[PDB]
């Protein structure tokens, strides 16, 4: 099996800058055999560069490609919003069919603090026993962020489901959704559940606290 | 699983360009430019190329390629009913390795006696001449050239006979140049592709060295622009002439080489994936402007003659062997360092006919090799088993009258029965065997189905371009007949029987099939007509 | 114009069967060749099978082979695959293109039909109203969220006021833990949009049949 290794993996760009991204074969690939397509968020992947050099239709001229033999390369002349997505890349030359690892292009953008709101267990949970706090981090850059559950003064780590949303195309930030699930019979145990978020845009990480009072 | 396959690929194409690079391609395209519209005989020229020709020559390379077989095994695996076609296709080649390697022993013989600084041809005071000799040809049938008398009167020694019922005695001399190519073709031919697509490196790129040490000899010598006029100087009236689409479109089918089977065989010891239409076209082209570049080749001594040498134009340029063996040398002899040119050119020849004669006999081994297990293992057995037949036969052509049993083959042998056979190839793979199962066989080799140009020209223009050119053949039918002497009504009948012995096996190995295979009609036709998969 | 529909596909029991279509219109079918390509819930592009406009060759990734079986109507212009004995391995959404032309690669896909090979139990969420804490003081604009539980399988429809209001609104994607998603979703309004309006969370998990609309005071 021909195997196409992509890289980077994750590409951040502000509008505008060029990019360039790589896609190398484990065996040699006819230059006319290598084509290149571009997966949206939650969309169908779609034609973008075939034979290497050539666009598809629809595509900006912006767009432009290069390379032969193990060594072909996706580029970009100056990058925007409408381009973010996940890039992949394939060869025919032969069977079976390979798809690269993909390059997935992230615009880059001022970065902002996450609007962080911690909700409790609602009051149709701890019916049967249940109890789950969950604490949203909203619209922030840059992506990685860690969210820190403490229950009284003490940090809790087990039982916590990190969910985050794709970058989205309006400001171009990103969410994060920590849930810590409890029991409802060990939830009454302890008073107060602070959950905080430690980010690149503060040395004071974010804090919500919470009590039933 | 498994076949031999071709070395380099450049195996592959010098062996399919110099099968399809031949006599013809100098003897043959350059007259049919000065005799139709000069270069605008390139306009129909290229439209019967576009759509007749090459749609073929596509067709045969991509056929015999994908199914990987031999030509009679590759119709059996196609289209059993039609399996006939292949055998037709190969015996029409069997029939032909008889008259055609004669021209090379010619080519071989004129290679002997052309050792000298004084060739022979240029005199008419020597020993086979004849009062009505001329220095140079003339308009009058009765009275020969010197280069005419030499040909006729010396190497063929044609007067001895009366015609051709009288082959008279057999000239030893020829024959050695008979067996001299055999030789060459057996231990070309010998180990099978492997030899053979590594010899074809001589026999297809010497031509090209000498045409252009004869095409820069030629627009050096005096009047060699005027030679060019009569070539090219276009008149598209004969655009609207019906005969000049007719030769168009002749020579552009007989140039490329589809009906002999021997694409299918060349191009069946491909890599599957190898891309075959980019061979197809690319040997397509080199083949024409071979032709093309030969023409200048060709009518720059011509225009030479009518300048230097006091010769009517239309008297010197002449299609078939004439030209070659008698107009051309004749200019030679004028020429200074004429031995040089005279010793690369009759070699030209012998290269010409050599690759040629490869993929010839090559249809028939690989056909033979696929179908017959016995010779396939048994070969080099085979082909001496087969050039032996060939060379037994073939000292009839050694004869007195052995132009006169030439010409007989020459227009019958490969006759209409390729027309027919073609025809048949067109008509079976487009229709029988369908385009969209055979658009689909190539996309599964070189990536990509064929344009709709390709389809179009298969189902419809091939098949009305075949009939369009054996339509036009039998309207201007004539009883066979060379010089003064016409052949007998016996003589007639005997080619045809040749031109039917292959066209007849599609019919017959039809009824041979259909008689095979149980059922009701429906049912034995479907299963006759179902291709190899599974 | 050219329009790829795949259907089928949903919650397979590891070792059995299912069979997937690929519904092809606004271009001659037999004409051009498909393939199948599939990608699994890490974003791995992985081409499963490909058939000639004809049908009459095959190629199968050397993961899938003589398990898959891609068929096709070139009367109906219907795109098969089917599979058996399917395994864990082969959760990924399947992708329905041509195809056609080697050299040019796939210039047509399908929306994309998933399959879910699990041993798990299908499970109907248990949807959660999250209201702020009833702490001093309330910000310009406060943030209302509805969590989904402990649902399986994927997909799960989450709108705000039957998707009236998309702004501010984020939905996060499911996460799997111990055979079973959770998911959630976060929306700001205005302090005085809610709860002076009504803003509820609708889940629809079509795979247990639950609609479920949520709307809560802070209670
Ligand atoms: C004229 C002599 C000197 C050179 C030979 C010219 C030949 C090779 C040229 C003339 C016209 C050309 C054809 C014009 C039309 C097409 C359509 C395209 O989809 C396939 C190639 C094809 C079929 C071309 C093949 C090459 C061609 C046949
Ligand atoms: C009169 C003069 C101009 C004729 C000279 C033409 C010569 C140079 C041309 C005519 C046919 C050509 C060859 C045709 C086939 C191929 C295929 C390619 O894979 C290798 C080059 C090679 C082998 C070409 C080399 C150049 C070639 C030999
Ligand atoms: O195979 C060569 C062939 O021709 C020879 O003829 C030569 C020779 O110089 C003379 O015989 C004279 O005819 O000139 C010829 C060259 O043009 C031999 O004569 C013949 O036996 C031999 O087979
Ligand atoms: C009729 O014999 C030929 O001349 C054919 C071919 C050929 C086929 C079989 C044999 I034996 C010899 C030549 C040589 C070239 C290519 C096609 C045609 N010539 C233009
Ligand atoms: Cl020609
Ligand atoms: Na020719
Ligand atoms: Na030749």
């Amino acid at each position: 099996e021909n195997v196409l290794t992509q890289s980077p993996a994750i590409m951040s760009t502000s509008p505008g800058e060029k990019v360039t991204m790589t896609c190398r074969a484990s065996s040699s690939v006819g230059s006319s055999y290598l084509h290149w397509y571009q997966q949206k968020s939650g969309a169908s992947p779609k034609l973008w560069i075939y034979s290497t050099s050539n666009l598809a239709s629809g595509v900006p001229a912006r767009f432009s490609g290069s390379g032969s033999g193990t060594s072909y390369s996706l580029t970009i002349s100056s990058v925007e919003a409408e381009d973010a997505a996940t890039y992949y890349c394939q060869q025919f030359s032969g069977y079976p069919l390979t798809f690269g690892s993909g390059t997935k292009l992230e615009m880059k953008r001022a970065d902002a603090a996450p609007t962080v709101s911690i909700f409790p267990p609602s009051s149709e949970q701890l019916t049967s026993g249940g109890a789950s706090v969950v604490c949203f981090l909203n619209n922030f850059y840059p992506k990685d962020i860690n969210v820190k559950w403490k229950i009284d003064g003490s940090e809790r780590q087990n039982g916590v489901l990190n969910s985050w949303t794709d970058q989205d195309s309006k400001d171009s930030t990103y969410s994060m959704s920590s849930t810590l699930t409890l029991t409802k019979d060990e939830y009454e145990r302890h008073n107060s559940y602070t959950c905080e978020a430690t980010h690149k845009t503060s040395t004071s990480p974010i804090v919500k606290s919470f009590n039933r009072n | 699983d498994e076949r031999e396959t071709w070395s380099g690929k450049v195996d592959f194409l010098l062996s399919v360009i110099g099968f399809a690079v031949d006599l013809a391609n100098v003897w043959r395209f350059p007259y049919l430019c000065y005799k139709n519209g000069g270069g605008a005989f390139l306009v129909p020229y290229g439209i019967m190329l576009a759509v007749g020709g090459i749609p073929l020559f596509y067709m045969e390379l991509a056929l015999g390629q994908h199914n990987r077989k031999g030509a009679i095994t590759c119709w059996g695996r196609l289209v059993p009913l039609f399996k006939g076609i292949g055998y037709a296709v190969v015996l029409i080649a069997f029939y032909v390795d008889f008259y055609y390697n004669v021209i090379i022993a010619w080519s071989l013989r004129f290679f002997f006696a052309s050792f000298t600084n004084s060739l022979p041809w240029t005199s008419c005071n020597n020993i086979w001449n004849t009062p009505n000799c001329r220095p140079f040809e003339g308009h009058v049938e009765g009275f020969q050239s010197a280069a005419s008398e030499y040909f006729n009167r010396y190497i063929l020694e044609l007067n001895r006979s009366e015609g051709i019922h009288d082959l008279g005695a057999i000239k030893w001399d020829m024959a050695l140049c008979l067996l001299i190519v055999y030789l060459i073709c057996y231990f070309s031919l010998w180990k099978g592709i492997s030899t053979s697509g590594k010899v074809v490196w001589f026999t297809a790129l010497f031509p090209y060295a000498v045409l252009l040490i004869l095409l820069i000899r030629g627009l050096t010598l005096p009047g060699s622009f005027l030679g060019i006029q009569y070539y090219l100087t276009p008149n598209f009236s004969a655009i609207y002439k019906a005969e000049v689409w007719v030769d168009a479109a002749t020579q552009v089918f007989f140039s490329l080489g589809p009906g002999f089977g021997v694409l299918l065989a060349y191009a069946s010891y491909n890599k599957y994936h190898n891309n075959v239409y980019k061979d197809a076209l690319l040997t397509s082209f080199i083949n024409s402007a071979t032709s093309f570049i030969a023409g200048f080749v060709i009518f720059s001594v011509l225009g030479y003659m009518a300048h230097t040498l006091g010769v009517r134009i239309e008297d010197v340029a002449t299609e078939g062997p004439g030209l070659v063996f008698v107009v051309y040398p004749a200019a030679i002899a004028t020429m200074p360092a004429s031995t040089f040119w005279a010793l690369i050119f009759f070699m030209m020849l012998a290269t010409l006919g050599l690759d040629s004669s490869f993929g010839g006999s090559e249809a028939i081994i690989t056909a033979l090799s696929d179908e017959f297990p016995k010779i396939k293992r048994n070969r080099e057995l085979f082909v001496a088993g087969l050039f032996s037949l060939y060379f037994v036969v073939g000292l009839a052509s050694c004869t007195q009258g052995g132009f006169y049993f030439f010409h007989l083959l020459d227009r019958y042998a490969a006759g209409y029965s390729i027309l027919v056979a073609v025809f048949f190839e067109a008509i079976a793979v487009s229709w029988i065997y369908g385009t969209n199962r055979f658009s689909e066989d190539i996309r599964d080799m070189i990536g990509f189905p064929p344009g709709r140009y390709w389809q179009v020209c298969w189902r419809f223009v091939a098949p009305i371009f075949l009939l369009f050119i054996t339509v036009y053949g039998l309207i201007g039918y004539e009883p066979l007949t060379y010089a003064d002497y016409v052949y007998p009504s016996w003589a007639n009948a005997l080619g045809w029987c040749i031109a039917g012995s292959s066209v007849v096996m599609i019919p017959a190995v039809a009824i041979f099939k259909l008689l095979s295979t149980p059922g009701s009609l429906r049912q034995r036709f479907t299963i006759l007509t179902t291709p190899w998969r599974d | 114009e050219v329009q790829l529909v795949e259907s089928g596909g949903g919650l397979v029991k590891p070792g059995g069967s299912l069979k997937l279509s690929c519904a092809a219109s606004g271009f001659t079918f037999s004409s051009y060749a498909m393939s199948w390509v599939r990608q699994s819930p890490e974003k791995r592009l992985e081409w499963v099978a490909e058939i000639s406009s004809g049908g009459r060759y095959i190629y199968y990734s050397d993961t899938v082979t003589g398990r898959f079986t891609i068929s096709r109507d070139n009367a109906r212009n219907i795109l098969h695959l089917e599979m058996s004995s399917l395994r864990s391995e082969d959760t990924a959404m399947y992708y329905c293109a041509r195809g056609e032309v080697r050299q040019r690669g796939f210039d047509y896909w399908g929306q994309g039909t998933t399959l879910t090979v699990s041993s798990a139990k299908t499970t109907a969420p248990s949807v959660y109203p999250l209201a702020p804490v009833c702490g001093d003081t309330t910000g310009s604009s406060v943030t209302l969220g509805c969590l989904v539980k402990g649902y399986f399988p994927e997909p799960v429809t989450l709108t705000w006021n039957s998707g009236s209001l998309s702004s501010g609104v984020h939905t996060f994607p499911a996460v799997l833990q111990s055979d079973l998603y959770t998911l959630s979703s976060s929306v700001t309004v205005t302090s005085s949009t809610w709860p002076s309006q009504s803003i509820t969370c609708n889940v629809a998990h079509p795979a247990s049949s639950t609609k479920v609309d949520k709307k809560i005071e802070p209670r």
